[PDB]
């Protein structure tokens, strides 16, 4: 639930 | 090999309401592992003051995997703040395994309140000590 993370990448 | 597959992490930040950390620093805890041979390794990143503009009124709570054997794990997260007691209060859950590539986070930008954990009415850092309980379970 609302679960995020600090970076990205594809 | 038989695997440490669930474990729970207790970190005490003393002091809290002292932190000097603007928005966007972290306070990273200590090094814990898990799985085949400790060969999972993993930390917690908090933001006191938030991780960034979005989420400046939140402390922001992060699971961090510092590395792993192959690529990535799977796993599921809940953080918790114990109170006095040692009891778990505003716990926040991932409901599923999130993918953990070496480096990677996962988290709650907008874990808790600022203003309310410092209200010394809520009972969240008894002598301003703030106790954060993570619990994982690594998908096998």
């Amino acid at each position: 639930d609302e679960v995020t993370s600090t970076t990205s990448s594809s | 090999s038989g695997k440490v597959v669930k474990f729970s992490y207790m970190w005490t930040i003393n002091n809290f309401s002292f932190c000097r950390e603007e928005m966007g620093e972290v306070i990273k805890s200590s090094t814990f592992s898990s799985g085949a041979n400790d060969k999972l390794k993993w930390c917690l990143r908090v933001n006191p003051k938030g991780l960034d503009e979005e989420s400046k009124d939140y402390l922001s709570l992060y699971l961090l995997l510092v590395s792993c054997p192959k690529s990535e794990v799977r796993a599921k997260f809940k953080f918790s703040i114990l109170n006095a007691k040692g009891e778990e209060t505003k716990a926040m859950e991932s409901q599923r395994a999130y993918r953990f590539v070496q480096g990677k986070d996962w988290g709650f930008k907008k874990f808790i309140r600022r203003d309310f954990l410092l209200d010394e009415a809520n009972g969240l850092l008894p002598d301003d000590k703030l106790t954060l309980f993570c619990e994982v379970s690594v998908v096998q």
